[PDB]
C-alpha cells in the first residue's frame, strides 16, 4: 500500500522561508521520480518541482515562477523528499501535495499561507434549535479564525452521516464556517452531541456540547 | 508551456448515462508513439486521484466505466454508466515535457429528481451574545437543483447587508446540495428587533419555505 | 508502474 505524508506547512510572512517534508512508503523509493504540486483557487493545479532517481542523476526541474527560490531534494536512505522555499510571496499560498512516480500517487497535502496577518484562534459557538418533528437539526458556528484550515467533527467522527460542513468564507480578513447535523429526535437531547473543532495554526482544540435553551 | 483548455466547465448527467469531457492542448502531446495525456478525479475535500494514462490506458484499480480517447491536441474522458459517487471535478494533464501542466477542471454533476430543502433556523448562542456579536444562521439542507434564493426579514423588512451564503459540493451518496446562510449583526442591533425570518425560494415550489423565531420564546 | 510512473514522460 502506497502512503505519502506531508508536513511542515503553516503561516509565514512575505519574504520568509519554509521547509516542506514528504515521508513515502509502499514502493521502491530510490527508483521513484518524485514531485511537488500545489493547488489554489486562482491558479488551479500547478506543478512546482521534480526530482528524479539515481539513474537520472537526481535531476531537478522547477516551474518558472519558483526558480531560484524553491529547492527540491531527497534522502533515499530515509524515503523522504524535501522542498525548501525561500523568499515566499502571497501568490505561493495554497495546498501543497507531494506526489510519487510522477503523478501516480498523491499525499493528503499540507497548507501554506503567506500573509502578514496574524494567527487568530476561532471562537466556537453551539447552535441549538429554536426554544417538534421526527428528526431534529443542530449546528456549530466557527468564527474569526486565520489562517486556514480548521477541522470540524461531531462526537469525534462518530456522527458522520447527516452532516453538512460548509466551506469557509473570508469575513473581512478572518474566516467563518458553520456545520449542521441532523439526527432523529429520539437521539437528542437524550444523548450528548458535541461539536469538535481544531485549528492547528493556533494550537486551538475546542469541544462544545449542544444544549437546549429552555 | 503547453496550455490545456477543458470544455465544458460543468455538465449534468442522469444516472446510467454517458458523460463526455474534452481537453484541447495548445501543442501536440505526442512523443515516442504515446500520447502523454492523463486524467484525474478530484472529489470534494480530497486529493486528485489518478484515473487514465497515455490518453486511453487505465490505471490500476480504476473501474472500466472510466475510459479516455484521443491523440495530438484533442482528447476526451468518457464516463458510462455514470453513478452517484462520480460527482467530482476532472482534470486533464500533460507529461510530454517540462513544465508539466494541468487543465482548469470540469465539474460533473449527477442529475436526480428535484428535492425541496429542509430548512432550519438558529438564533445566536448565549456565548456569542456575551461577546457582543449576533449571528443568525439558516440551514437549507438536502435540496436539488443547486440554484436557490434566501431572503432575510427583520420584523418583516428585507435585509441584504451582512448576509453570507456557502454551498456544499454535491453529495456522493444522494446527489443533493446543502447551504448555510448567515446574517451577521452587532448585538445592539440584534436586540432592537423581535422577529427574525429566513425565507427560502426554490424550483420545487412557487411558495417560499419560511422559518422564523421571535427573540424571546 | 515504471520508475517514471504510468503518468510520466515518454521513453
Amino acid at each position: 500500500e502506497v502512503k505519502l505524508e506531508e508536513s511542515g506547512g503553516g503561516l509565514v510572512q512575505p519574504g520568509g522561508s519554509m521547509k516542506l517534508s514528504c515521508a513515502a512508503s509502499g514502493f521502491t523509493f530510490s527508483d521513484a521520480w518524485m514531485d511537488w504540486v500545489r493547488q489554489s483557487p486562482e491558479k488551479g493545479l500547478e506543478w512546482v518541482a521534480e526530482i528524479r532517481n539515481k539513474v537520472n542523476n537526481h535531476a531537478t526541474n522547477y516551474a518558472e515562477s519558483v526558480k531560484g527560490r524553491f529547492t527540491i531534494s531527497r534522502d533515499d536512505s530515509r524515503s523522504v523528499v524535501y522542498l525548501q522555499m525561500n523568499n515566499l510571496k502571497p501568490e505561493d499560498t495554497g495546498i501543497y501535495y507531494c506526489t510519487g512516480l510522477t503523478f501516480d500517487y498523491w499525499g493528503q497535502g499540507t497548507t501554506l499561507t503567506v500573509s502578514s496577518a496574524k494567527t487568530t484562534a476561532p471562537s466556537v459557538y453551539p447552535l441549538a434549535p429554536v426554544c417538534t418533528g421526527s428528526s431534529v437539526t443542530l449546528g456549530c458556528l466557527v468564527k474569526g479564525y486565520f489562517p486556514e484550515p480548521v477541522t470540524l467533527t461531531w462526537n469525534s467522527g462518530s456522527l458522520s452521516s447527516g452532516v453538512h460542513t460548509f466551506p469557509a468564507l473570508l469575513l473581512s480578513g478572518l474566516y467563518t464556517l458553520s456545520s449542521s447535523v441532523t439526527v432523529t429526535s429520539n437521539t437528542w437531547p437524550s444523548q450528548t452531541i458535541t461539536c469538535n473543532v481544531a485549528h492547528p495554526a493556533s494550537s486551538t482544540k475546542v469541544d462544545k456540547k449542544i444544549e437546549p435553551r429552555g | 508551456d503547453i496550455v490545456l483548455t477543458q470544455s465544458p466547465a460543468s455538465l449534468a448527467v442522469s444516472l446510467g448515462q454517458r458523460a463526455t469531457i474534452s481537453c484541447r492542448a495548445s501543442e501536440s502531446v505526442d512523443n515516442y508513439g504515446i500520447s502523454s495525456m492523463n486524467w484525474f478525479q478530484q472529489k470534494a475535500g480530497q486529493p486528485p486521484k489518478f484515473l487514465i494514462y497515455a490518453a486511453s490506458k487505465q490505471g490500476s484499480g480504476v473501474p472500466a466505466r472510466f475510459s479516455g480517447s484521443g491523440s495530438g491536441t484533442d482528447f476526451s474522458l468518457i464516463i458510462h454508466p455514470v453513478e452517484e459517487d462520480d460527482t467530482a471535478v476532472y482534470f486533464c494533464q500533460q507529461s510530454k515535457g517540462v513544465p508539466y501542466t494541468f487543465g482548469g477542471g470540469t465539474k460533473l454533476e449527477i442529475k436526480r429528481a428535484d428535492a425541496a430543502p429542509t430548512v432550519s433556523i438558529f438564533p445566536p448562542s448565549s456565548e456569542q451574545l456575551t461577546s457582543g456579536g449576533a449571528s443568525v444562521v439558516c440551514f437549507l439542507n438536502n435540496f436539488y437543483p443547486k440554484d436557490i434564493n434566501v431572503k432575510w426579514k427583520i420584523d418583516g423588512s428585507e435585509r441584504q447587508n451582512g448576509v453570507l451564503n456557502s454551498w456544499t459540493d454535491q453529495d456522493s451518496k444522494d446527489s443533493t446540495y446543502s447551504m448555510s446562510s448567515t446574517l451577521t449583526l452587532t448585538k445592539d442591533e440584534y436586540e432592537r428587533h423581535n422577529s427574525y425570518t429566513c425565507e427560502a425560494t426554490h424550483k420545487t415550489s412557487t411558495s417560499p419555505i419560511v422559518k422564523s423565531f421571535n427573540r424571546n420564546e | 508502474p515504471g520508475a517514471r510512473g504510468l503518468t510520466g514522460r515518454p521513453g
